């Protein structure tokens, strides 16, 4: 136990209480991890003295505990190791980013300060980003040099979309571990499913990304601490359902990444738990620059201004922009940036970011209310400039014309597209797919159209995503609808496990085309409706689905005709 | 044994006996008969064996291979079967009487084209039966159970 | 245009109608309430009036009871039909400075519907017309309580 | 005897940890252990499982000593 | 076409006098309207060139200023909607090109006091606090016809790129320092004065600062109490410092003598810092069986040298003496200061770390490191002559 306990109740058994190392102790356990060498044990000798008395201080200083001693040996371990590799004393660099991966997460404590406080190294002060450690962690640069599992601190669960964006840029993707938000499985047996995918990771290597599934720890216990046993040269670790449990095998590539909110980790994660991983905080104020972060700003104005006015019912951005947030603007230029990659600061560049932003959101907006900006703006320059992209640069005319654009224009490295959907009309019907399919023909098989809410299990939900994914088709269409009454845990699940399966059936390189179709109402009723979800996804409102039979004009052709021409 | 319960195993849901209290342990029993040819005898499981068998099924299948496919057909039966059993607890709650000598056997494969058979033990109501996947038929059991629930 | 209207009213007949039109008007304006826009923009401010803290603790001991459905939806049409009209504005016998429950009273009995015994009785005379729309404002606020309760 | 990693501590907590842990096993005292997280407990409850194979122990003393199963419940 | 504008703008006016004459809002909507269309119609691409050199149209700055300068009541802004749709055409464009349009070309000419030559000043007047912040250098082989705009664009430069601390003589320092654009402003202002005549009030006021503090900085400089961190900073960019002195000080060489005695002052004063740190860190590393009393050596070490003035840690040269020997603030024993310079020569050495077994510093010497220097020596000519014992090899070099 790490909590304290009652001797009556121990049957006056043997009881051994621990007490928290003083100096002397911690550089004995030092000295005793470096020992494996001799060399690298000396010249790190020096820096044992002033890790241990900041790890005091540290603990001192916190107000509950947050850091124990596995940071301390882990600091130890990555400094033991990096002086291995360089052959060389330990450069300021190497102890600033061990200290950093170890001793982050949280914003009270100051641990490089303190620990640079103690020595002269503090002239580097070269910080590295939590990017950067994140990377490190996951892909840390024979020798089982094994660093702690990860766990990111985030807000609005927005770390998944920086993740998928930068380090899983490619078909790597890792596996995401959650809860299923079908309205009859999240029970026991999909703790059992959800373990028993977790183990088949551990064996074949392949990455976890472990979404709000605390309630998972009681089977992983064993595995966080990363204490293997051997046979044969291959390492096992223990994993548990129930009163069984199993030794299972661990593959080298292995890797457990576990996002969570700040505050339940703060309030609600046991304090054991928290000490077990390596913990960063991820926002996309820590990946966006100044001036990127002045973009958002900017589009937040820019958002205002469309709103309002370059009577007046006063709008706000949500009734406007589909699934407007307080971190739309941000996840935008997110993904601009990084669509962009890594080019160097111009004048150039920023236009063409804020642009792109600009653009991305109008793609959400309403037909209606770039009439709106028009009339109100007695035809300003901006606001013709912007109803040519929406009507005629953009294809909000129909679902046909947004697929036909998707698939003669999408880039063809990215086997899988991910796209969400806005509308107020209705849903689309078997009609309406044998008109994609007759569009389509010649170019893909019939679009597969499914309808979340019809599903009561996720397994029936795999088996269709599988009978569609297993076609030979080289090129697939995917359709999801979803009617928003709750419903956000549908389609959240229902992405992940369409993700999840994406990648399983991988191993050819068909194009797979994916498409969320939600169903909103202008007023609504009450849950405001929530997207730019970001990463990879595109969202694009389509006020109506269907292709007008009604009537075959296209806005801004009728906006120039009145009713008395339309009867001639 | 998980892929003789595919191939042979029989699900049963009955109200408890010897006035036992309800819930889904006394409710729901698996079956598992002999093949021809072997002369093994005909267990009865509980629903904590089955439980059992289920976590011993998830840590041994981590060998990446197909054998998920008879795992999976095990667990989908499973559930299904189990929110059948709490379906018949919600209408024993709520005072039904139809559902007080109520018998379901659910084959986890077809046994001469049955895949469910429900009797009520009542004189005008004759014995039903049903073939095809019992995964579908289970859920629209389900789901007209819960609308006569309401 | 039929699709989905066709299920909402599978059950209703045409006697049902008037009924169904009141109820859907209704419905309709307590959708804008909980989205906190205004219902009545169409109603003269001047029958936008505030309620005091006196009237409002009458008003609420009234709600409170009350069959707060059936008094939401007469009010409604009594505001909708008589207030709303610029023609019935000018119809000075639905004034401001008028009772509250003298004008409802009045136009129920008129309509030879059903009245509510509390109309005349239990709803005080100290709330005038003016205040009137405030009062089914927070009468249907008090609906949405304890539609989350 | 045991083939621990190189990069793990033979400290005095770990040390006294799997003694203790091995004697009360081998005669079945019941043993409580109480630390602040990473007293190396779990280190040595693992430690002391992979040893005390007995026929397959890694030493002779092991070898020597008893066969143990371990059951574990997470309270 | 473009060349018909002054129709457009006759009706406008004509409606102008019906309205002062006297649906009002409407007719002033759709005359409003109208004109959009009509600049639309014609405006049809980018407003300047290629290098931003030149306008497209040379007459849209005739047109916007005839159609602006209508005199419609204010009420209705008819002023304000056409100059935000210029605004609009204009920061569409490059920063750069933006600048350079409104420097070198013609179109200002016409009287500057318009309420087009505001709304331009104020468009390139931001261009300006962006390209700032992005510090990227604009005055680079920067061309110009109109000396008092590019006097404009270069106050705004000046202003906007100084620090948000502007009374911080450290951040002035590093800005004047870093940043490229100071050396082409200071570059300008000296080589023709009628520059700074087109140039504000505020921007003198920060070009005068500056040069105190540069003046200031070589006066500490000369004499000697300059902080470490301030020499550091200019050693670090000397280039940059001695464009910058010289120019101004040609405007109104023992520089470079002084900067780089107080280098070689510097370079001496870390060596002995260095040496100290080794020798304590020894000691140290020797801590867990020993324990050692140099209480004022670590004092004097743990102080930070970047807040201290220079001649209090160090002698400084000068023309002023001779060729004087050097000394530091430490004042180390003879014993010390050899004891420490062999220990930072072989710091990284394994076979001299261990090599060996409260005690004063006199004392430390005495007992650690003679014995252990001994030995190291003999151990060197043992490898040397090739007499080393095998059991020496055994017990030394097993590490490696």
């Amino acid at each position: 136990s790490n909590w304290a306990l009652d001797p009556a109740k121990m049957n006056r058994g043997i009881f051994v209480s621990r007490g928290s190392p003083n100096e002397t102790e911690l550089i004995e356990s030092a000295k005793g991890i470096c020992s494996s060498d001799i060399l690298v044990q000396d010249r790190v000798q020096g820096y044992f003295a002033s890790f241990a008395k900041a790890y005091e201080t540290v603990c001192k200083r916190q107000d509950k505990e947050f850091f124990g001693l596995r940071d301390y040996y882990s600091l130890i371990k990555m400094v033991f190791a990096a002086a291995k590799a360089s052959n060389r004393k330990p450069s300021p660099q190497d102890i600033a980013q061990a200290v950093l991966r170890n001793f982050s997460g949280k914003d009270d404590i100051q641990a490089l300060d303190i620990f640079l406080a103690n020595l002269p190294e503090a002239k580097c002060s070269e910080e590295v980003s939590p990017m950067q450690l994140i990377k490190q962690n996951i892909f840390g640069p024979q020798e089982d040099a094994e660093s702690r599992y990860l766990l990111v601190l985030t807000k609005n669960y927005v770390a998944l979309q920086i993740l998928q964006q930068t380090f899983f840029e490619g078909d790597q993707q890792p596996e995401i571990i959650f809860g299923s938000g079908f309205p009859k499985d999240q029970e026991y047996t999909q703790l059992c499913r959800n373990i028993n995918r977790v183990k088949i990771c551990m064996e074949t290597g392949k990455m976890v990304l472990l979404l709000n599934l605390q309630n998972l720890y009681e089977s992983l216990y064993d595995a966080l601490n990363q204490y293997y046993v051997h046979l044969g040269g291959q390492k096992y670790v223990d994993l548990g359902l129930g009163t069984h449990r199993v030794k299972c095998r661990v593959h080298p590539n292995f890797r457990l990444i576990v996002i969570e909110e700040k505050d339940v980790v703060y309030k609600h994660f046991p304090i054991p738990l928290i000490n077990r991983l390596e913990k960063h905080y991820l926002d996309i104020n820590t990946v966006l620059e100044k001036w990127q972060k002045s973009i958002v700003e900017e589009l937040c104005a820019w958002v205002e201004k469309f709103i309002n006015v370059k009577k007046r019912h006063k709008y706000s951005p949500s009734d406007v922009f589909i699934g407007y947030h307080s971190d739309a603007c941000a996840s935008v230029v997110l993904q601009v940036i990084e669509r962009q990659g890594p080019r160097a600061l111009t004048e150039e560049l920023h236009q063409k970011v804020s642009e792109e932003a600009k653009s991305i959101l109008l793609n959400c907006a309403t037909p209606d209310a770039v009439v709106r900006l028009s009339a109100y703006s007695l035809g300003g320059f901006a606001a013709e400039w912007l109803s040519q992209e929406y009507f005629h640069r953009q294809r909000h005319n129909s679902f046909a014309d947004f697929l036909q654009a998707h698939l003669h224009t999408a880039d063809l490295e990215r086997h899988a597209i991910f796209t969400e959907i806005t509308t107020f009309s209705r849903l689309l019907t078997s009609h309406d797919c044998e008109i994609l399919e007759s569009e389509v023909t010649g170019r893909a098989p019939k679009p597969t159209l499914l309808w979340l809410q019809q599903f009561d299990t996720e397994y029936s939900f795999l088996k269709e995503v599988r009978n569609c994914l297993t076609n030979t088709a080289k090129c697939k269409i995917l359709i999801f609808q979803t009617d928003f009454e709750r419903s956000a845990q549908l389609i959240a699940s229902a992405k992940y496990s369409v993700i999840n399966e994406i990648n399983k059936i991988r191993e050819n390189e068909d194009r797979i085309f994916v498409y969320f179709i939600t169903k909103l109402s202008r007023v609504g009723r009450g849950t405001a409706y929530v997207g730019f979800h970001g990463g990879l996804w595109q969202s694009v409102h389509i006020d109506d689905l269907r292709r007008s039979t009604l009537m075959v004009s296209d806005v801004t052709r009728l906006q120039h005709v009145t009713i008395s021409q339309l009867f001639a | 044994l998980a892929t003789a319960i595919n191939q042979r195993g029989i699900y049963v849901i009955q109200a408890p006996k010897g006035g036992q209290k309800i819930s889904p342990d006394t409710v729901l029993h698996l079956i598992l008969p002999e093949s021809p040819g072997s002369h093994e005898e005909s267990r009865e499981y509980s629903l904590e064996e089955v439980k059992e068998l289920l976590n011993k099924l998830m840590l041994m299948s981590g060998k990446k291979d197909r054998n998920n496919t008879e795992v999976e057909r095990f667990s989908e039966v499973f559930c299904s079967v189990q929110r059948l059993s709490q379906a018949f607890i919600d209408l024993h709650s709520a005072g039904n009487m139809l559902f007080r000598t109520w018998i379901a056997m659910a084959y986890c494969s077809p046994k001469q084209g049955v895949s469910l058979q429900m009797d009520f033990g009542l004189d005008l109501v004759t014995e039903l039966k049903e073939g095809g996947d019992v995964t579908e038929l289970l859920a629209a059991l389900c789901r007209q159970m819960e609308h006569f629930l309401d | 245009q039929t699709i989905h209207v066709l299920k909402a009213l599978n059950r209703c007949q045409l006697k049902h109608t008037i009924a169904l039109w009141q109820f859907l008007s209704a419905h309709k304006s307590e959708q804008l309430l909980r989205l906190h826009k205004e219902p009545f923009g169409e109603i003269s401010s001047r029958y936008k009036a505030d309620l005091s803290p006196e009237n409002a603790k009458l008003l609420s001991t009234f709600l409170n009871q009350t069959g707060l459905d059936a008094f939401l939806l007469e009010l409604h049409e009594m505001i909708i039909l008589k207030l709303k009209n610029p023609q019935t504005q000018t119809e000075e016998r639905f004034r401001p400075q008028w009772s509250l429950r003298d004008t409802l009273v009045s136009y129920m009995q008129t309509k030879e519907s059903e009245i509510l015994p509390e109309m005349a009785s239990q709803f005080p005379e100290e709330i005038l017309l003016a205040s009137c729309v405030s009062v089914w404002k927070t009468a249907a606020v008090l609906k949405w309580n304890r539609e989350m309760r | 005897g045991v083939p621990l990693r190189k990069t793990i501590a033979k400290n005095l907590a770990l040390k006294e940890n799997v003694f203790m842990m091995v004697v009360c096993i081998e005669l079945k005292i019941p043993l409580f252990l109480v630390g602040k997280p990473g007293s190396s407990k779990s280190l040595a409850k693992t430690i002391v499982a992979d040893a005390m194979q007995g026929p397959a122990a890694y030493s002779d003393l092991f070898r020597s000593l008893k066969q143990v199963h371990l059951v574990s419940f997470q309270c | 076409l473009l060349k018909f504008y002054e129709l457009p703008a006759l009706s406008a006016e004509i409606v102008c006098r019906m309205i002062r004459l006297l649906s009002v809002q409407t007719v002033f909507q759709g005359t409003l309207a109208a004109t959009k269309r009509w600049l639309r119609e014609v405006f049809t691409k980018n407003m300047l060139t290629s290098s931003g050199a030149s306008f497209t149209y040379v007459k849209e700055i005739e047109v916007w200023r005839r159609l602006v300068e209508i005199q419609f009541p204010a009420e209705h802004g008819w002023k304000e909607s056409l100059l935000g749709d210029m605004e609009w055409r204009l920061t569409k464009e490059e920063p750069l090109s933006q600048i350079t349009a409104y420097c070198n070309s013609c179109w200002d000419t016409k009287g500057l006091e318009d309420s087009v030559a505001k709304t331009f000043e104020k468009c390139i007047i931001e261009a300006v606090s962006s390209a700032c912040q992005s510090q990227t250098s604009i005055l680079q082989g920067f061309s110009y016809s109109d000396l008092r705009k590019f006097g404009i664009v270069l106050s705004a430069v000046i202003t906007k790129s100084w620090p948000r601390t502007a009374d911080n003589f450290n951040d002035i320092l590093k800005h004047l320092l870093t940043l490229a654009d100071v050396k082409h402003v200071f570059r300008l202002c000296g080589t023709d004065e009628k520059i700074l005549a087109n140039v504000t009030e505020d921007a003198k006021r920060l070009i005068a600062v500056a040069d105190s503090v540069l003046t200031k900085v070589v006066g500490d400089l000369l004499s000697g109490t300059i902080l470490v961190g301030q020499l550091e900073l200019i050693i670090k960019h000397k280039n940059q410092f001695l464009d910058i002195w010289q120019l101004r000080e040609k405007s109104l060489c023992a520089v470079e003598e002084a900067l780089d005695w107080r280098r070689e002052e510097l370079l001496l004063l870390k060596k002995e810092k260095r040496c100290v740190d080794s020798l304590l860190k020894m000691c140290g590393n020797v801590k867990h069986l020993i324990q050692v009393d140099f209480g004022v050596l670590a004092v004097r070490h743990s102080q930070d040298l970047s807040s201290k003035r220079l001649n209090d840690t160090v002698t400084v040269r000068l023309s002023t003496s001779s060729n004087s020997q050097r000394a530091t603030h430490y004042h180390l024993s003879s014993q010390v200061q050899e004891m420490a310079g062999k220990i930072d020569l072989l710091r990284d050495s394994h076979i001299f770390q261990l090599f060996w077994r409260i005690l004063e510093l006199e004392e430390v010497y005495d007992y650690l490191y003679q014995p252990s220097y001994r030995k190291f020596i003999k151990l060197h000519q043992d490898l040397k002559s090739g007499e080393v014992t095998l059991a020496e090899i055994d017990v030394i070099f097993k590490d490696f």
